[PDB]
């Protein structure tokens, strides 16, 4: 994709003890029009892993079938065998690599979480294959915005609850609100753990606006 | 470069950072980016150096003989009038991106202004490169009114993430505190970052460079 | 750059060149050879984009060697000079052209002598007296003053002395020495090297 | 990068620097530049350095594969046309490379001269690189055909000290390789400052 | 570049209770080198020197334009000038062309005239002033400059250690550097005399 | 418009021994004026003597990696012996070239033993050159250190120096020491130092920290 | 960004959000977007910022000196003449989205609006700003000729709800303005 | 220019102008934007005009064959499905802004959407082409969940009423459909 | 003016017997938006005169100032001298040309309608300088559009009455309503004789829309 | 275009120009002169933008005629460089700059002989033996391989000898006749023409 039409926004991710949890808004912005207000930007992937992007939506639908398909397809091996979540990372990888070796990029900003075998995983995938592991991730401007949050308290102590853990994506998202001109008070929060993957639904956020009464 | 500023319940806080960035290579370890204006007024800039240096210099100067020639304290809105006026009579061609802070008559007030020439009152202001970092701080951390030590942390913190995150932010974190009576202007707050000490003495001999004319020239 | 002239008589063909290769401001060599011998009595200089010069030799020297010792016999200068143009023609529409201009020099059993002229846009020319260059311009009033179309061989000698000695007097290059053949019913003969010294 | 080349009458001579920058930065000092194809011949590199390598590596290939099949080394001017055939199929596609050929023949004495614009000539003096007109002065100063052996050794030496005092991007150190009828001989590696010491008195 | 037309590299680092300023020799058009005596460390009255580095014309136009206001100043005042003064001035006189912009980096080293107390700082091409306590660069070849003072400085030092080490410093972060060479010239001074020593560099 | 190529920064070093080959590298990686991880180590070990380090462009580096790898079981599947340390800067300098007319933006050096026991390092460039030095310092931060080891390991422009074989804990001091001085004025230095010690004996690493700056 | 003036048979009612952007970033989530000039006479401001403070400076400044020299209080019209008078002369370097309401004692309640050309027309209502577009259905399909002040209100109050709940740019919180003999009545809503 | 596709209980409902334009010139003052793809499903289209006829033909075709091999009715999906492709596959030479809508015996009435970057994505109501944006505040204000089918048609009506009355580009007459199980009515309404 | 911003759309201007009828509609559209719906494109110059215009509105406003102006001195003359409509013609001409020498032009095209002793007058300016008298004249698309049925009904015959001036502008208003894509159903008709300027009041058009039955 | 070399010796000042004047292609003038006396001991050539060198003629030759006509007395060579190179650099930065790239030669009876370099860049230098143009490149090698800071004069014009004889081998250009000046203690003396025979 060359030009981007209808671009998402921006994907947190974070991981805590024994789980990882992603959570991203329901916004389809068209330049500065918010033209698509109930959209989903979470894949829930099969049972051990979870996709959230940024970018063009319309990627992220031919990635959702792509990956489905899969998915499914190692389903139907019935080797009880399945993909660990950092085999997708790779897989994702040398997509994207291939896509932007020839000119044609996929236009996103990919973050695969994942839990499997003890072990939890979050993994950054870019546009240009830029990809790497981190206990936070953060992207568009969440890596300006809200990414000092999750490495002040991931430095002041590295492991997390899921209470402490969902409370700081709670935040995060507001700070979002409040400062991303193409934001929306509309999210849902997904989350892996050993029982599976959940998606809770579209919560908002609870704003403050006292320094409007200072003139 | 990452500057911020805010308004507890009698006074105004300031902060940088001194990492004098030319490009992509550290230039400077030591800087200072708050400047003076008057005995209430102070000021920080952010972006190109000389020219938010010069500017500041030249207002300065405009007030001190303003305040002189009234024979009374400055104000604030003063200040911000003659750099809007003059930033917006250069077209925006210089770059100055500051932050004004001072106590009058009135009380504290704090205007950030953008090279344009386009102005705003703020409770808390952050400019810079790595001004996002400390305004997520700012909004997660800020309650109006507060008392001192507790912005004095807050603003510390905000410029400390700043230096955390930021890759043209990082050295020794500078403070100023304005009140009515009591200003205060602190060379280290608090120095993250410390230094390995060397760990091979690589010292050169008397003699181990060759020498092919000399001169001497005595003095008094 | 520089220009091979070729001027043609009644019975001969007189075809010069130089020893000249460019380089960015140096000369890198003073005795170099344009001359492409196709058959005993066609000659064939090349001057353009100096990549394509030895190629052109290589495609339609070969060429021209396959058909002789195909059939068992000479191609008229004319359709040599005809066929070098259809691969100019055909190569210049494509991706790949190639860039050179030079006129070609053969001599029938039955037609006689024969002088063609390139381009580098493939445009055949059946010519008394012909050039390209910058020594074109500084040299065909010279040429067209003292002609005549039954001028006999040692005149034309003469003539291209006069022709150099106004080359080697308002250029702005060097040109020091010019190599000089000359085709007749006897097939290709050399005449000596015409420099000039310089010291 | 200054590189030069003369044939004489024992056989021809090839000398080089040794500095390789990119842009004002210096990568190394010291860039092996006189590439060693076979036992009886001698590439260069001259400008590209990539490119220069792995064109040469080819040629080299080229030839080993003529030996086998024929019984008989390949001839110089056989080996200088086979690399300007393989440079020529990607004319306009950017590549840099003005190498020269240097062995011994049949006729005996071989030196040719290789471009990416894919010219190819004969000779008996030359010099590639961007202070190679500073060589070329000196080296046409002191060229003739009967000369003895250290004088040719001196000569080339200074030329290319002179070089490397002039121009900017030459440096390092002074490579020698001579090429023999039987096969090439390094002569020395001579760092310039040494041949500053030498010469500057 | 047109800072990277004719190279240059001026050094100033700062010892114990004297300074070391030292450049490069060379001068040319871009490849082509021209002369080994060019000259780009000026003197600016008693034990107070500048370096200039960068285009050529703007570093003899700068320094016969700052002499001239240092002379005028120096003859309205019977005193010296001290080093803030001077390091003012220039920022002053660059600033002037802010849309006019001369081409060089001015490096000023020189001591104290009332104490012995040493002073370094460099400005930028429009007007930037930058003291520090260590040393201080301008040139082509900076990063070089840099990962020698970094690599080799100690705070209280002896002129001998610090005239070599300043001279190990030029003379490897010049070798690396392909425009910028042929030879340097070094001024080691302190409150009781001036020395000026010039090394044996390579001429290639 | 789109652009296919970023800096991802970083800065690979490498000291070759009498029977030693150190390979070192930061482990920020990074885009512009940000930080996307710190800890991401640049070295790569391929074969029981051998460590490649890649910087530059990321997904590259990545990619280059793997390439190498595969290879290098090919080989091991058709020859029954690993490869050399020459034999894979060869095979190397196939691959960069083989992407010539689209390249890669990646600086590459090599560490590793020789078949005598002995140092070598051989460095490479994005386009496909190669040489046996003695030392290299590719990446960012290379003419922040390329001089210094000039000075200490090279002993050059130096008088009445003499020359010392370069023992190993002097040569550690030396990486820890370029590292911290590299890293006070760069921006592209990590926190994280990865050292790799390729011996005869097998291989060696070795985590030390930095300024978290 | 989005700026709104009704008027009503007493006197005008304006309106803005404050959500002042500057790219993809909020800089600044309240703002004074309208300013007062005379005590009875407002401008709402779009477009750049800098040159709309800066020509609002200058107007209140031209305004105020003719109006004390009149010894009376000043017209609508001359403040609106005055904004077409700067912005027509520079059109090269403004974009101004200038708005200009308030109540007159000789002319009662009036509405100017003055777009980034430096034309200068009379309207009943005015719709200003970048993210106004998306509701001049709604303002086309609300409005009524006269109307009371609080139905004015409302009427804003939706408009530049629906103007915030679609643009992107726009948000923020709610200002509204009340211009009639009796006074100057402001207040911030959300809802 | 201007399409709209709201849904309702029993069907959905359709609407667009005609002001098919080329520059600034008017070519066409009547155009059937409108199109047929199977008996009980609907397409308008907005952006080229070549290109979404070019691509709605092909998509009949696919479509008819797949339908027939059937042998059962199509679903709305289905097709959504075929014009995500053919949209995706070529984002690079074709600008369509195709909305899909109908009845369908096992899900009802459904209405898709496909803007310009290749999407799909179901809505309840949908708003397409150039001189939408001047009425989607009207359209997120007037809307409420469950209308009737005569409330759908006059509330499309007033949609591209001011629409057309707003829009330089849009305007022209009125077209109207209404799908549900008993049949499709198209009329031409003006007001 | 480089770049206009808001324009106008074709005016249409005809001579008839001892009169001269003009008619412009009053829209305001910005680009593509119809932004003004309500705005005056012609003014009625003191007793004599009459001008029309297109192109951008500012640029017509700071002509109304500036004619008005020197209209309003004349007046003030006392002399019982008044312009000419080809004065006024010239010197606006010379006005237009100025600007343009000077590569700031008036982005306009305007048609001067006057009456004066006992022959009509009918004059244009455009933006260029190029100015000529016309028994009928079209601006913008109305050259492309109404230009045809004016010079049609002219050349059979050259002379007109007043109403069948008016029905001609009427029908040629109601084409240019069918097929300009930046027009509006609203003109106002402005008319000058020997009895003063009149100004009529916003009128509007009957459309066919026939051949939409025709599928 | 062309180079003007000036070989600076202990005590005398050997300076050499050509005769050429360049066109488009043709040479104009095949006897020009770039010597421009400006005083008893001081000389000036010029080569650069052709419509800058007779108004720098004019410029700094009547203006160093006001000096001496002034004061009673000449100026020293620094001094008149220096002025040169201010007026170049009070030029630069304008709308009107120059272009024009000599070296400058003089003579004191206290400093004695004197050789001086500018650039288009107003840049001071105080040269053993300078360059400028495309004959610097291939003649400074061979100039600095044959110098002696204690050399004779006879020696310096057999110098210039061999760098011509290096001028006239590769080059791409004529350059058929040099005027040679000498400065000394006695003034300007002029030596022969030195040109070398075409045919």
């Amino acid at each position: 994709t060359q030009n981007p039409m209808v671009t998402g926004t921006s994907v947190l991710g974070v991981k805590f003890e024994g789980g990882v949890v992603i959570a991203a808004d329901m916004l389809g912005s068209y330049g500065s029009l918010a033209r698509f207000r109930n959209i989903s930007r979470i894949m829930r992937v099969n049972n051990s892993t979870m996709l959230g992007a940024s970018g063009d939506y319309a990627d992220f639908q031919y990635l959702k079938q792509v990956l489905g398909q899969m998915v499914i397809d190692e389903e139907l091996l019935g080797d009880g065998h399945s993909y660990s979540p950092r085999a997708i990372h790779s897989w994702l990888t040398r997509a994207m690599y291939s896509r932007r070796s020839k000119m044609n990029p996929l236009w996103n900003t990919m973050v695969i979480g994942g839990y499997a075998d003890g072990e939890s995983f979050l993994g950054y995938v870019d546009m240009l294959g830029v990809a790497y592991e981190a206990p936070s991730l953060a992207t568009g401007y969440g890596a300006y915005l809200a990414q000092p949050l999750l490495r002040e308290v991931l430095e002041k102590q590295p492991v997390l609850s899921q209470t402490e853990a969902r409370d700081l994506v709670e935040r995060c998202m507001r700070v979002l609100y409040y400062r991303d001109a193409r934001s929306y008070n509309r999210f849902q929060i997904a989350t892996v753990t050993e029982k599976g993957v959940e998606i809770e639904g579209p919560l908002s956020t609870e704003t403050n606006w006292d320094i409007a009464h200072m003139i | 470069t990452t500057i911020a500023g805010v308004v507890y319940k009698d006074g105004i806080v300031l902060g940088a950072d001194t990492r004098a960035t030319e490009g992509m290579v550290v230039a400077d370890k030591n800087c200072s980016k708050i400047h003076f204006i008057s005995p209430n007024i102070y000021c920080c800039g952010a972006g190109t150096a000389a020219d938010t240096d010069m500017t500041t210099q030249l207002i300065s100067s405009n007030l001190e003989l303003h305040s002189l020639s009234t024979g009374r304290l400055p104000r604030v809105v003063t200040a911000n009038r003659m750099l809007k006026q003059m930033l917006f009579r250069y077209q925006g061609y210089i770059g100055a991106a500051l932050v004004l802070g001072g106590v009058d008559v009135t009380g504290p007030h704090l205007y950030s202004i953008y090279p344009h020439g386009s102005t705003d009152k703020l409770p808390y202001v952050t400019m810079g490169s790595g001004s996002l970092a400390a305004m997520a701080v700012f909004e997660d951390k800020f309650r109006p009114d507060m008392e001192e030590e507790e912005a004095k942390n807050l603003v510390s913190e905000a410029i400390a993430a700043g230096i955390f995150n930021d890759l043209g932010s990082g050295s020794n974190i500078d403070l100023c505190v304005i009140s009515k009576n009591k200003l205060d202007f602190l060379r280290p707050y608090t120095v993250p970052n410390k230094k390995g000490t060397r760990l091979g003495r690589y010292r050169c001999e008397k003699g181990t460079t060759a020498v092919l004319t000399e001169k001497i020239t005595p003095l008094e | 750059m520089e220009y091979l002239i070729g001027i043609q008589g009644p019975d001969y063909v007189l075809v010069a060149s130089d020893r000249v290769a460019a380089s960015n401001i140096v000369q890198m060599k003073d005795d170099h050879d344009k001359m492409f011998k196709m058959s005993e009595k066609i000659l064939l200089l090349c001057v353009g984009e100096a990549g394509d010069t030895v190629q052109f030799a290589e495609y339609i020297q070969k060429n021209v060697q396959l058909y002789k010792m195909r059939n068992g016999y000479e191609l008229s200068p004319t359709a040599a000079a005809n066929f070098t143009r259809r691969n100019l023609a055909d190569c210049l529409r494509s991706r790949t052209p190639y860039h050179v201009n030079l006129l070609l020099a053969g001599y029938d059993e039955h037609e006689g002598p024969a002088l063609y002229y390139m381009d580098y846009l493939a445009a055949l020319a059946k010519a008394p007296f012909a050039a390209h260059g910058y020594g074109a311009f500084l040299t065909l009033s010279i040429l067209d003053r003292y002609y005549t179309p039954t001028i006999s061989r040692e005149r034309a000698v003469e003539l291209l002395r006069k022709c150099l000695e106004e080359l080697q007097k308002r250029f702005i290059l060097n040109l020091p020495t010019f190599s000089v053949r000359i085709i007749d019913k006897n097939g290709i003969h050399d005449l000596d090297n015409i420099s000039f010294p310089k010291q | 990068t200054t590189t030069l080349a003369f044939k004489f009458r024992h056989g021809v001579i090839v000398a080089a620097d040794s500095r390789a920058t990119a842009g004002a930065y210096i990568a190394s000092q010291t860039v092996k530049k006189v590439i060693e194809i076979n036992p009886y011949l001698l590439g260069t590199m001259a400008g590209g350095a990539a490119d220069c390598s792995f064109w040469e590596r080819l040629l080299a290939r080229q030839c080993r594969i003529y030996e086998l099949r024929n019984k008989e080394r390949i001839s110089v001017a056989a080996a200088s046309k086979l690399l300007a055939n393989m440079v020529y199929q990607y004319k306009g596609m950017g590549l840099s490379m003005g190498t020269m050929i240097c062995g011994w023949d049949k006729r005996g004495p071989g030196l040719y001269y290789v471009d990416s614009e894919g010219n190819r000539i004969s000779g008996a003096t030359f010099s590639v690189g961007s202070g190679s007109v500073y060589a070329y002065g000196v080296m046409d100063r002191g060229y003739s055909y009967d000369l003895e052996v250290e004088q040719a050794y001196d000569l080339a030496r200074r030329a290319i000290y002179q070089a490397t005092y002039r121009d900017a991007y030459s440096g390092g150190a002074v490579n020698l390789y001579h090429v023999r009828e039987d096969g090439w001989i390094r002569v020395s590696s001579d760092n310039v400052a040494d041949l500053h010491e030498k010469y500057s008195g | 570049s047109i800072m990277s037309y004719n190279g240059g590299a001026v050094m100033a680092m700062k010892g114990k209770n004297c300074v070391a300023i030292a450049a490069d020799r060379r001068f040319g058009i871009q490849a082509q080198m021209v002369t080994t005596d060019f000259q780009k460390i000026f003197p600016m009255g008693d034990r107070l020197y500048i370096g200039l580095a960068g285009l050529a014309t703007d570093v003899q136009t700068v320094a016969q334009r700052l002499k001239f206001r240092l002379n005028l100043y120096e003859l309205k005042e019977g005193r010296q000038i001290k080093p803030y003064t001077l390091m003012s001035m220039v920022a002053n006189l660059l600033y002037e062309k802010r849309f006019g912009p001369y081409y060089t980096e001015p490096v000023i080293a020189g001591l104290d005239p009332k104490t012995f107390k040493p002073f370094i700082c460099s400005l930028d091409l429009i007007g930037c002033p930058m003291v520090t306590d260590d040393f201080v660069v301008s040139g082509t070849c900076a990063e070089q400059m840099y990962g020698m003072c970094e690599s080799l400085w100690e705070p209280n030092m002896d002129p001998d250690h610090l005239f070599e080490t300043i001279s190990q410093a030029m003379l490897n972060a010049v070798d690396r550097d392909a425009v910028s060479g042929m030879g340097v010239i070094v001024h080691i001074i302190e409150k009781d005399k001036i020395t000026t020593r010039t090394l044996k560099a390579r001429m290639d | 418009r789109f652009s296919p190529y970023v800096f991802n920064g970083g800065t690979i070093l490498a000291i070759a021994g009498e029977d030693f080959a150190i390979v070192a590298s930061d482990t920020r990686l990074s885009e512009g004026f940000s930080i996307h991880t710190r800890d991401s180590p640049k070295c790569y070990k391929l074969t029981d003597k051998t460590v490649i380090g890649c910087s530059g462009f990321h997904g590259d580096c990545l990619t280059l990696t793997k390439i190498i790898e595969a290879r290098l079981k090919m080989y091991k599947h058709s020859n029954n012996k690993a490869m050399t340390t020459g034999a894979i800067a060869a095979m190397l300098s196939t691959i960069l070239y083989s992407r010539r007319f689209f390249p890669y933006y990646v600086y590459n050096i090599i560490g590793g033993l020789d078949e005598e026991g002995k140092g070598a390092v051989y460095s490479f460039d994005p386009v496909g050159s190669y040489q046996r030095d003695s030392f290299k310092a590719g990446g960012s931060a290379s003419a922040m250190l390329q001089p210094l080891l000039d000075n200490q390991v090279g002993f050059k422009n130096m008088q009445n120096v003499e020359h010392v074989p370069l023992s190993l804990d002097r040569a550690m001091r030396l990486v820890k020491d370029v590292f911290i001085s590299a890293a006070e004025r760069d921006v592209y230095t990590g926190d994280a130092l990865r050292i790799c010690i390729v011996t005869k004996e097998g291989i060696r690493e070795e985590t030390v920290s930095l300024r978290k700056d | 960004t989005t700026i709104m003036a009704v008027q009503f048979d007493g006197g005008v009612v304006l309106g803005a959000d404050s959500r002042t952007t500057t790219g993809s970033y909020i800089a600044n989530r309240v703002t004074d977007k309208l300013t007062p000039i005379h005590d009875r006479i407002f401008c709402c401001r779009s477009g750049s910022a800098a040159d709309t403070q800066a020509v609002a400076d200058a107007v209140t400044y031209q305004l105020g000196f003719h109006s004390i020299e009149l010894n009376e209080p000043p017209l609508v019209h001359t403040a609106a003449s005055l904004f077409k008078e700067m912005c027509y002369r520079y059109r090269e370097d403004l974009m101004a989205g200038i708005i200009i309401a308030g109540w007159d004692p000789q002319e009662g309640g009036q509405v100017y609006s003055v777009p980034m050309g430096g034309m200068m027309v009379r309207q009943s209502f005015a719709i200003g700003g970048s993210g106004s577009s998306y509701i001049y259905g709604y303002v086309d399909a609300t409005y009524r000729e006269g109307m009371t002040k609080e139905e004015c209100l409302q009427f804003t109050a939706n408009a530049l709800a629906l103007a915030m709940e679609r643009d992107g740019s726009s948000g923020g919180v709610i200002r509204l303005a009340a211009i009639a003999e009796s006074g100057v009545e402001r207040q911030v809503l959300l809802g």
